[PDB]
């Protein structure tokens, strides 16, 4: 249900690491193995073992991604007394990017989706915090 | 054309008939007595239910019972 | 083809589109769109070539789907609702495969991978009524039921396609497949405009035919297919190359020229609404249209590439083929911004 | 011309372009509370039409 | 916005209703511009198909820039009605429903503490 | 009896599963001659007829035709039927035993609601008029010479148009 | 009604899965979407029965004609690739990736 | 009007208007074979129309003031050059050639034009089909490179398919010894220095792929030398063939009426033999094709077009 | 004259001329009679 992803921003930051872990890591999965399905379905493998094991590959780093974020997301905003401040969501994007960088064996991507990736993440919590929304509906 | 036609009617007289017959599937029913008597016939034909109408006191032509004169009268389709 | 075929085909063409727009019946909107989808495709396998005739099939079998699709959302709103047109009460599915379906048919992404391919394949004259005269009905038939989309879903859609037509231009070469991307970005904007005011989506159509269809008549000119083809134009034809810049660089958006005004008021419209996350992105990726743009300005108008030995033949040669409708649209499209507020 | 041409025009300046604004935020006030409630000129969508109803006598009384 | 209008008259250029607005000025500058339109178009042409400039084909000219002055004043005039209709239904509405729309009391500056800083 | 539509409806439901399995075309056109009698079976048991044979008399002319161009384009030396392949028979059996199965999920789920196993037959038909004489589909159906001119009108276009597009296509 | 409107909108779903999930032969698309047209004629067939809607039973006649007409276009696309490459195989029809 | 579709059909109709001499004869032969007079003669025999064999000034003398341009404008392709020098680092062999292919190309449309409009018959030295002989024998001889071969190769296939084959050819067969003898008699100072495997290697390309390849669809006929002379006996041949055998027979109005669309329009007739091939022998330099673009189109007539240039002796410009 | 090819653009079509000069010179009096029928509905209909 929706509501184990809603359920992020149950209680601010720094508090609940594991769940929020949880939950950011359930996220990246899900958009490695979207990721994934497209990669595969379009630019198709040799073998069908050869293609699971895209998947599978896909799927763990976007996961390993999620997880590292929340987790440093979660630890700034805890170690620090700043509970709602975007620099954590900020360290949280560019762990994340490092992530990136050394599951790819490259340092080109780890510095550049260190600065997009928490570039992202702190712009998602600026706008949470200010009530910025998505995919609004037609007010006129 | 004479000459095309009279040709045309010995070598390809099928052709001839069908052309002759259209011309005159559309010509005839423009030029018929008959005609009109169709659709008069297919609405006197009475498939639902004739619907009573509340008597008003002034209405002076629908009838009160079926066998009175006043109402539309199937004579022209009894002698069609 | 025969003046009686051509008088046929021709006429259904303009025929489907019609019905879609002035049809009240579901049913019958359904109807135009397969006049148009039966009707085109002898128009694009006229060459009857190997390529021509795999880009009719894929046309074929991406539109059939999507008009099966469509139909299946109309028989469940009569199911539901016992009419033949969307209601308020309608179920949100019926209106999310609609949305879809048309989408394939308009050929936003993601499903958009099937128009380069067939705007590649078939000749110019034809991809111009492909580009631009095929788009009218199925988004009239969205804007019929503007009210009642889904935000989320056609923005998603927008945005989508916004990148995808942006990182897509970059890498070709070939102008028909640019064409197509381009047709892809412009169309994204207009969804993204629809739910929120139709008006806008409507000018947006409107200005992106009267862009396109110069450019196409101006490839049709020398039957230029290429970057490097189009990069003889300073000696083929050089008087053109003022009017190809100046086309080029309002398809791409910039302030002065028309192209503009589709971009700037969206965004306004968007913002209106709050709608602030995705009009900036939306903006800040319309800029690779620009850049892919600018290439084909630089091979063109600013820069004289290397020609042959035989164009002067071509040069003594006679040339008749641009016609007035190529100059009333060139010049109406790319110096008309300070009759903007009419335009809205 | 003199102080009071530029002086008075740029009265009339601000009195436009400040009745301008007015008008313009009570064009999206106006627009957002027609959408929002149907109760006006604008967004008024379509519905089905009565004049094309039939209310001739039936054949089943109990339509 | 405006398709359901209450009077709205389908398919219908200027409505009657339109000719109790002002008609444009014909030496307008949308008009001039529109004119300006017409004759640059005209060149274009002569240039597109490699002809004198200026000096060739005046007749054409000539019909370019009339037909887009043509054009030009039916369209100003319709745009016209439809902002003036934009106008008209916007205050009707707003006086029906004074509630949703009351009318602010601005207190002078003298009372609005407005906070300072100071730019050392 | 009380079973006769979902059983029915559960055949057609089948054969449109071994098309999309999609085996060879001769086999796809047996499928869905056998596709089209049921849905001709179960419009007459909705009360319809003209509309069920109609579609029954179609789609027999529309599979003779396929049938005649598979054989001459659409063929292989060795045609794969739906027990040929492996995985195709397999997801075959797949998919009746999950079809069975969501009937079984849904039933539990929603005791009354897109099925009603318990109560199957009780909804067939709704209404009719008892005394009427003038209620046949064929009676609707020729409305389009009357009511629905326009109906014809782009029909017949269709048809016209199509002969002038097919033969420019095989040209 | 209720079971039989499931069972048709599972067939048709299962159609269109089929159409858009390939395998090698062009005609057996064809057939796919042919059996959706069927699909939806008798969706819209008993919709209309139950209804007692006798004047929406000249738009399932329609629905036939008009799916008629595009099949008969997608054989003839069939016969034009087929005389192109021998066969009617999809994998032929590649030439536009570049 | 334009020949169009309206046109088309409100008449016009080509068939209308094709006899019996209303054909495309191609006559062909070694270097100096006695073509040219073989050719007047059978054109006024038959009454039909000899057109010249395209030079390198072919497009300049048939277009505007007719007069030869300059070399420049017209190609910069010397045929004295080739012969004085065939291996010049400058590619003029190769550049020639493919000036030489697009001006028979040229007048190959003119010709299909002149017989689809007129229905006169046209009598041709050499075509666009009997081309590639010289190419191939520059190529044996090493002149050309395979790079270049390729090309032109390219070129002929984008071009060739989409015009209709002469309805008969007429070799005139004429031995390389006797070749030689007839060029050292007419005595043109670059052209004795044509060599003897030059000549053959035209002549082995001719028997060996041209006929065989030509009497596939046309009507292919051989004279040897004796045979040439004495004309109103090839006309008599000419006038006793029956063509059975060729395109021509399948085609109808509506063809005939696309391809007198395509001719007359002498753009999209020369529309691929531009096609951007970046091939050193015949692509130029932008300061160079711009120099001599500039100063052609400030030639005495060429500044504009046809019928707007002032200075040559047009007038009612403020109307036109 | 100088060209041998007969140059098809000779001498002006007549026709065509005549045709736009008329039509501009008809298009340009109905104008002003327009707006001068729309002056005086104006005044007539916001009593001048
Ligand atoms: C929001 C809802 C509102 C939406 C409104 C719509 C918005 C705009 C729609 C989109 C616009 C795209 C329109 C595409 C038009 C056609 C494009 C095309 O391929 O033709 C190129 C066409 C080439 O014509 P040409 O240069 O004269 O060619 C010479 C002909 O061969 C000269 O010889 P020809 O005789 O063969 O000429 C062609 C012939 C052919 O006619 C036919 O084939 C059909 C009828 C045959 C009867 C027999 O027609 C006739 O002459 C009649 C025959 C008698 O050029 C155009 O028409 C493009 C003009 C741009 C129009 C865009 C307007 C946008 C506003
Ligand atoms: C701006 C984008 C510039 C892109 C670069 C265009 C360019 O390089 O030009 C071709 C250039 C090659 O020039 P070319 O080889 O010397 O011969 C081209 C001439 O058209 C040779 O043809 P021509 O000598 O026979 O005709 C010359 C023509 C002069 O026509 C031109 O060639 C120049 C046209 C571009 C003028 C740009 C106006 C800038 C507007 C400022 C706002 O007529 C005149 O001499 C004076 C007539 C008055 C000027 C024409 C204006 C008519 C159209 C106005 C539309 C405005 C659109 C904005 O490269
Ligand atoms: C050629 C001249 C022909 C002879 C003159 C016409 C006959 C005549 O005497 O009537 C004068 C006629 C009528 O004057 P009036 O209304 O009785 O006296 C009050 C003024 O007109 C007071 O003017 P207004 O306030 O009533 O009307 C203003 C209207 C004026 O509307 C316009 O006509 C603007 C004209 C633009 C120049 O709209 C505007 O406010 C202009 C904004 C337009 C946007 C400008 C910036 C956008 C970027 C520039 C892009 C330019 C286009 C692309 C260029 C090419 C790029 C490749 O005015 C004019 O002919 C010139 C208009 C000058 C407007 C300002 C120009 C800047
Ligand atoms: C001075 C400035 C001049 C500007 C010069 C050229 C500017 C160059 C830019 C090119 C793009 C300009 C068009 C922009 C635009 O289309 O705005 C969106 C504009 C917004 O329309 P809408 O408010 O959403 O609803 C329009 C209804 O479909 C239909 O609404 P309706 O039923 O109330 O009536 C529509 C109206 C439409 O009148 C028109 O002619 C509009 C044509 C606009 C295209 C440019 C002219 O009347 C007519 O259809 C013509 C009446 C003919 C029979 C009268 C007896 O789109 C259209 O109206 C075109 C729809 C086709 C209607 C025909
Ligand atoms: C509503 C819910 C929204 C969910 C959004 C999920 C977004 C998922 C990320 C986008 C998917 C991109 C697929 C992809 O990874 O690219 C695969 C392929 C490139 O090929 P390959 O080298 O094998 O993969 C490298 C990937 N780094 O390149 C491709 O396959 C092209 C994919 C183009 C279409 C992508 C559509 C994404 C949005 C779908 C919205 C519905
Ligand atoms: C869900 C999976 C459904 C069945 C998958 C069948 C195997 C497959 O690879 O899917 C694509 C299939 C084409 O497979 P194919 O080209 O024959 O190559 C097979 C390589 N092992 O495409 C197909 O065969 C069409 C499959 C249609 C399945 C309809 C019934 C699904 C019931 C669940
Ligand atoms: N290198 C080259 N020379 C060519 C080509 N076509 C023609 N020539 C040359 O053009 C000249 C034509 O020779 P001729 O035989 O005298 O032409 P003709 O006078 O019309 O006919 P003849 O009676 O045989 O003399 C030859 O020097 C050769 C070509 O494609 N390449």
């Amino acid at each position: 249900v929706k509501r184990f992803f809603e359920s992020y921003h149950e209680v601010p930051d720094g508090t609940q690491c594991h769940r929020k872990t949880y939950i950011t890591t359930a996220l990246g999965g899900i958009c490695g193995i979207i990721g994934s399905a497209y990669s595969v379905s379009l630019n198709p493998a040799d073998s069908t073992l050869e293609a699971v094991a895209r998947v599978g590959r896909y799927t763990f780093t976007a996961a390993a991604i999620g997880a590292m974020f929340g987790l440093t997301t979660c630890v700034s905003a805890q170690v620090r007394e700043k509970p709602d401040d975007p620099l954590n969501y900020f360290i949280g994007g560019c762990a994340g990017g490092l992530t990136l960088g050394a599951r790819t064996h490259s340092y080109g991507t780890a510095a550049m989706g260190c600065v997009y990736m928490g570039t992202a993440a702190a712009l998602f919590k600026i706008g949470k915090l200010e009530g910025w929304e998505l995919f609004p509906t037609p007010k006129v | 054309i004479s000459a095309f036609l009279k040709n045309a009617w010995a070598k390809e007289p099928v052709l001839v008939v069908s052309f002759s017959v259209w011309g005159l599937a559309i010509i005839m029913p423009m030029i018929s007595p008959y005609t009109k008597y169709a659709s008069m016939i297919n609405k006197a034909t009475p498939y639902n239910y004739p619907v009573p109408v509340r008597d008003d006191g002034n209405m002076p032509d629908v009838p009160s019972h079926p066998q009175d004169p006043l109402g539309p009268s199937l004579d022209w389709l009894k002698n069609l | 083809m025969n003046p009686i075929t051509l008088a046929i085909i021709y006429f259904t063409i303009f025929l489907g589109p019609v019905i879609t727009m002035s049809s009240t019946n579901l049913m019958l909107m359904w109807v135009g769109l397969e006049f148009s989808l039966l009707a085109i495709i002898p128009m694009l396998i006229n060459k009857k070539n190997p390529r021509s005739t795999e880009a009719a099939t894929k046309y074929f079998v991406t539109q059939a789907t999507a008009s099966m699709i469509i139909l299946l959302a109309i028989v469940l709103n009569y199911k539901q609702l016992g009419t033949w047109m969307f209601q308020q009460q309608t179920n949100g599915l019926i209106l999310n495969m609609t949305l879809m379906a048309l989408s394939m048919k308009l050929g936003l992404a993601p499903f958009h991978f099937w128009l380069p391919e067939v705007t590649q394949g078939i000749p110019l004259h034809m991809g111009l009524i492909l580009l631009t005269w095929q788009k009218i009905a199925p988004l009239s038939i969205l804007i019929q039921i503007y009210p009642l989309l889904n935000s989320t879903i056609i923005l998603m859609l927008a945005i989508t396609s916004i990148f995808m037509g942006a990182w897509g231009g970059l890498n070709q070469t070939q102008m028909r497949k640019i064409m197509a991307y381009s047709s892809i970005a412009h169309m994204g904007w207009m969804l993204a405009i629809l739910p929120y005011n139709p008006s806008l989506t409507l000018l947006n159509l409107m200005i992106y035919i009267i862009l396109t269809a110069p450019m196409f008549m101006a490839l049709m000119l020398n039957n230029s297919m290429t970057i490097n083809s189009i990069s003889l134009l300073w000696n083929k034809t050089p008087a053109m190359l003022t009017m190809i810049s100046l086309m080029l660089l309002s398809l791409g958006g910039l302030p002065p020229l028309t192209g503009f005004l589709p971009k700037w008021i969206i965004i306004t419209e968007l913002m209106k609404n709050n709608c602030l996350i995705m009009a900036t992105l939306m903006a800040m990726m319309a800029l690779l249209n620009l850049f892919f743009y600018t290439r084909l300005i630089y091979s063109t108008s600013l820069t004289m590439f290397p020609t042959n030995n035989n164009s002067k033949m071509m040069t003594h040669q006679t040339k008749t083929k641009p016609n007035l409708m190529f100059s009333t649209l060139a010049i109406m499209s790319t110096m008309t911004l300070p009759l903007a507020p009419q335009l809205i | 011309d003199g102080p009071e041409k530029n002086y008075e025009k740029t009265l009339a300046i601000l009195q436009i372009e400040s009745e301008k604004a007015e008008l313009r935020l009570k064009e999206q006030e106006v627009r957002r509370l027609m959408r929002a409630r149907g109760d006006g000129p604008w967004y008024q969508f379509p519905t089905p039409e009565k004049e094309f109803i039939d209310h001739s006598p039936k054949a089943t009384p109990d339509n | 916005m405006m398709n359901g209008r209450p009077g709205h008259e389908p398919l219908k250029f200027l409505p009657d209703e339109a000719r109790s607005l002002p008609p444009p000025k014909l030496n307008d500058p949308r008009l001039v511009y529109m004119g300006l339109l017409g004759y640059c178009t005209g060149l274009m042409d002569n240039m597109l198909r490699m002809r004198p400039v200026m000096r060739a084909g005046l007749h054409r000219q000539l019909l370019f820039v009339t037909s887009f002055v043509f054009a030009g004043y039916f369209y100003l005039k319709r745009q016209n009605y439809l902002y003036a209709v934009k106008d008209h239904d916007m205050f009707g509405y707003i006086k029906l429903h004074p509630e949703d729309f009351p009318e602010k009391e601005k207190k002078t500056y003298a009372e609005i503490l407005e906070p300072f800083h100071p730019v050392r | 009896m009380n079973n006769y539509i979902f059983v029915l409806s559960s055949l057609f439901l089948v054969g449109c599963l071994g098309l999309a399995l999609k085996p060879s075309p001769i086999y796809g056109g047996l499928g869905l001659i056998v596709s089209g009698f049921v849905g001709c079976l179960m419009v007459l048991g909705f009360g319809g007829s003209f509309l069920g044979l109609m579609v029954f008399l179609i789609y027999l002319g529309g599979m003779l035709v396929v049938f005649g161009y598979t054989t001459a384009m659409a063929t292989e030396e060795y045609p794969e039927t739906w027990g040929s392949n492996w995985l195709i028979l397999g997801f075959l059996v797949l998919g009746v035993i999950m079809e069975v199965f969501l009937i079984c999920v849904l039933n539990y789920y929603d005791e009354v609601g897109v099925i009603n196993l318990d109560g199957l037959g009780d909804w067939l038909m709704y209404e009719v008029d008892d005394v009427g004489v003038m209620l046949e589909g064929g009676i609707g159906v020729a409305a389009m010479y009357s009511c629905a001119t326009w109906m014809m009108v782009v029909a017949g276009w269709s048809l016209f148009a199509g002969i002038f597009i097919i033969i420019e296509i095989t040209r | 009604m209720p079971s039989t409107f499931f069972n048709l909108t599972m067939a048709f779903s299962l159609s269109l899965l089929g159409t858009l999930m390939f395998r090698s032969h062009l005609m057996s698309t064809l057939l796919c979407l042919e059996g959706m047209v069927l699909s939806l004629f008798i969706m819209t067939s008993v919709t209309s029965l139950n209804s007692n809607s006798m004047s929406s039973m000249p738009i399932p006649i329609t629905i036939l004609v008009f799916a008629a007409c595009e099949a008969a276009v997608g054989l003839a696309l069939l016969v034009k690739v087929s005389n192109t490459y021998g066969t009617d195989y999809v994998q032929n029809l590649n030439l536009l990736q570049c | 009007l334009r020949y169009g579709l309206l046109a088309a059909i409100l008449g016009d109709k080509t068939t209308k208007k094709l006899h019996e001499y209303s054909r495309v004869i191609t006559v062909d032969g070694n270097i100096c074979s006695g073509k040219n007079k073989l050719a007047k003669e059978i054109a006024q025999q038959l009454g039909m129309k000899h057109y010249p064999e395209a030079g390198i000034q072919y497009s300049s003398t048939t277009t505007g003031d007719g007069r030869p341009l300059d070399i420049e404008f017209s190609g910069s392709c010397s045929l004295e050059k080739f012969y004085d020098d065939p291996k010049s680092n400058d590619g003029n062999s190769y550049r020639l050639q493919s000036w030489l292919y697009a001006s028979r190309l040229l007048q190959y449309a003119d010709a299909l034009e002149h017989l689809l409009s007129t229905g006169q018959g046209v009598v041709l030295e050499r075509s666009i089909y009997s081309d590639f002989v010289f190419l191939e024998a520059m190529y044996n001889q090493g002149y050309i490179r395979k790079q270049c071969v390729d090309h032109y190769n390219e070129i002929k296939r984008l071009t060739l398919p989409e015009y209709l084959p002469p309805h008969a050819v007429i070799y005139i067969d004429v031995p390389v010894p006797e070749v030689q003898s007839r060029i050292q008699k007419k005595g043109d100072p670059h052209e004795m220095k044509v060599t003897s495997a030059y000549l053959q290697d035209i002549e082995n390309a001719y028997k060996k792929t041209f006929l065989p390849k030509m009497s596939e669809m046309c009507e292919v006929l051989v004279y040897d030398s004796w045979e040439a002379e004495d004309p109103t006996k090839v006309v008599e041949d000419i006038e006793y063939l029956k063509y059975n055998k060729g395109p021509w027979l399948k085609q109808d109005d509506w063809t005939f009426h696309y391809l007198r669309m395509l001719v007359q329009d002498k753009t999209e007739v020369l529309n691929y033999t531009t096609i951007p091939v970046y091939l050193p022998e015949i692509t130029i330099g932008a300061h160079q094709g711009s120099r001599i673009y500039n100063s052609f189109r400030e030639l005495p007539g060429r500044k504009y077009a046809p019928g707007y240039n002032a200075e040559v002796g047009d007038k009612w410009i403020w109307l036109k | 004259k100088f060209y041998v090819r007969e140059p098809v653009n000779a001498k002006p079509n007549w026709l065509a001329v005549g045709l736009s000069v008329g039509a501009s010179v008809f298009m340009w009096i109905y104008l002003i009679q327009t707006h001068n029928e729309d002056v005086l509905e104006y005044k007539r209909r916001n009593g001048l």
